């Protein structure tokens, strides 16, 4: 019904500046407002901005130097852009429509954005095969940079007994991990085989767990 | 800006418990207060408006009260998909301002971890590298503590441990933790321990194998 659709994760160098897109649908930008706000670690949940269905904007007076929002009503789209990104800047960026006034009835999904000079890495891929009832196998995906990875398992259909850990960075790099539970009978008879991507590397990697 | 206080950062609370969070503003902001939910994947609902009014969709079991400054929102009866964080916002005063949020985790009966240990893959091996990796599943309560053990001795360093939040079925809680060595101090020591301490468990639980 009505959706607010946010541009994809940003990585930005400290001092350049970032630019988001929400894109609406089920609601014009004629009929409402949008309005932005972040979560940082550092501060919770911030109010940003808004955009008025004239065009108008109110600022958060922490940010008015640093901070336009525009849109365009005939592509049902809204821009956010700040300058100047410091490290503290790194957080997740959403917006959302005011029904009315400061009620923020539907949000978009949220922009997350990592600020930081730490260079692209491709991740190392690994499966995780048992020691030579259950049997669990893993996929440890280690050494990139930034977030995010996608992982899944035999391409998604395997879904229930999988538990995908928020990646943990250190020196610059993430290391993410998951495991895959399934009865013992059907592994390795069945095949299981971990896929993973990492979009900002173009890495795109499938691992079967083969028995050791 | 007006401060916005949630009195209580996390909450654990079990099925079918009337649990209430609430608010506290720094100066009276005549019931415009508003309540959202965020799910861990980054969602975020509206559930209550103007200290009382319930949101299209919402389920009654939430309601809101309060004036001046103080405000609460009251789950009648908690179900398993209220796991989330619940923040409040003013929008009485520029700028609008959010509350710290307060995290909401089912409490339910102990589920002692299913704990798997794996050895470095022969692939990164082959890099000069040994990451050790111990997946504890669907444990509850999240209180777990890991130590690695290498020939007996503990190794505090190197370690990366990543905890799921609390999964959305069965309120259990999921754990990795990585022991990464160089290949040549991961071919030195011959047992590998994964040693867990928990609610569940008297003594350690252990996983463990010998470098074959
Ligand atoms: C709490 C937080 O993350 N925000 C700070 C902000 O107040 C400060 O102006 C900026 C430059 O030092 O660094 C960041």
């Amino acid at each position: 019904d009505v959706q607010l659709k946010q541009s994809g994760p940003g990585l930005v160098q400290p001092s350049q500046s970032l630019s988001i897109t929400c894109t609406v649908s089920g609601f014009s930008l004629i009929d409402y407002g949008v309005h932005w706000v972040r979560q940082s670690p550092g501060k919770g949940l911030e109010w940003l901005g808004v955009i008025w269905t004239g065009g108008s904007t109110d600022y958060n007076a922490a940010f008015i130097s640093r901070l336009t929002i525009s849109k365009d009503n005939s592509k049902s789209q809204v821009f956010f852009k700040m300058n100047s990104l410091q490290a503290n800047d790194t957080g997740i960026y959403y917006c959302g429509r005011p029904y009315y006034g400061n009620v923020m009835d539907y949000w978009g999904q949220g922009t997350s954005v990592t600020v930081s000079s730490a260079k692209t890495t491709a991740p190392s891929v690994y499966p995780l095969a048992p020691v030579c009832s259950s049997v669990t196998l893993g996929c440890l995906v280690k050494g990139y940079f930034p977030e995010p990875v996608t992982l899944t398992w035999n391409s998604g259909s395997l879904s229930s007994g999988v538990h995908t850990f928020p990646a943990v960075l250190q020196s610059d790099l993430y290391t993410l991990s998951s495991s895959v539970t399934v009865t013992s009978s059907t592994w390795p008879s069945q095949s299981i085989t971990c896929n993973v991507a990492h979009p900002a590397s173009s890495t795109k990697v499938d691992k079967k767990i083969e028995p050791r | 800006d007006i401060q916005m206080t949630q009195t209580t950062s996390s909450l654990s609370a079990s099925l079918g418990d009337r649990v209430t969070i609430s608010c506290r503003a720094s100066q009276d902001i005549s019931n415009y207060l508003n309540w959202y939910q965020q799910k861990p994947d980054g969602t975020v609902k509206l559930l209550i408006y103007y200290t009382s009014r319930l949101h299209s969709g919402v389920p009654s079991r939430f309601s809101g009260s309060g004036s001046g400054t103080d405000y609460s929102l009251t789950i009648s009866n908690l179900e398993q998909e209220d796991i989330a964080t619940y923040f409040c916002q003013q929008g009485n005063t520029f700028p609008p301002t959010f509350g710290g949020g307060t995290k909401l985790e089912i409490k339910r009966a102990d589920a002692a971890p299913t704990v798997s240990i794996f050895p470095p893959s022969s692939e990164q091996l082959t890099s000069g590298g040994a990451s050790v990796v111990c997946f504890l599943n669907n444990f509850y309560p999240k209180d777990i503590n890991v130590k690695w053990k290498i020939d007996g001795s503990e190794r505090q360093n190197g370690v990366l441990n990543s905890w799921t939040d609390q999964d959305s079925k069965d309120s259990t809680y999921s754990m990795s933790s990585t022991l990464t060595l160089t290949k040549d101090e991961y071919e030195r020591h011959n047992s590998y321990t994964c040693e867990a301490t928990h609610k569940t468990s008297t003594s350690p639980i252990v996983k463990s194998f010998n470098r074959n």
